[PDB]
């Protein structure tokens, strides 16, 4: 498996041309405030 | 920096002022054009 190339799963708005994004904190998908590193509505921004 | 392109112009002009900016008009030649592309917010001398 050819885990190592790495996407973002999520986002919360549509990135600008030749725009570069690295940052990987927790999205907060919900609709409470989120923080740490795991929870529900609480998901990891990339994707393999 | 437009599209990460990182512009510098400078000019020497030889004056005569003490305390204020120059009475008159002067322009800007490209010393160097930089096309670093990297992001910029906030800047420090």
């Amino acid at each position: 498996g050819n885990y190592n190339y790495l996407y973002r799963l999520f986002r919360k708005s549509n990135l600008k041309p030749f725009e570069r994004d690295i940052s990987t904190e927790i999205y907060q998908a919900g609709n409470t405030p989120c923080n740490g590193v795991k929870g529900f509505n609480c998901y990891f921004p990339l994707q393999s | 920096n437009i599209d990460g392109y990182f512009k510098i112009y400078s000019k020497h002009t030889p004056i005569n002022l003490v305390r204020d900016l120059p009475q008159g008009f002067s322009a800007l030649e490209p010393l160097v054009d930089l096309p670093i592309g990297i992001n910029i917010t906030r800047f420090q001398t």
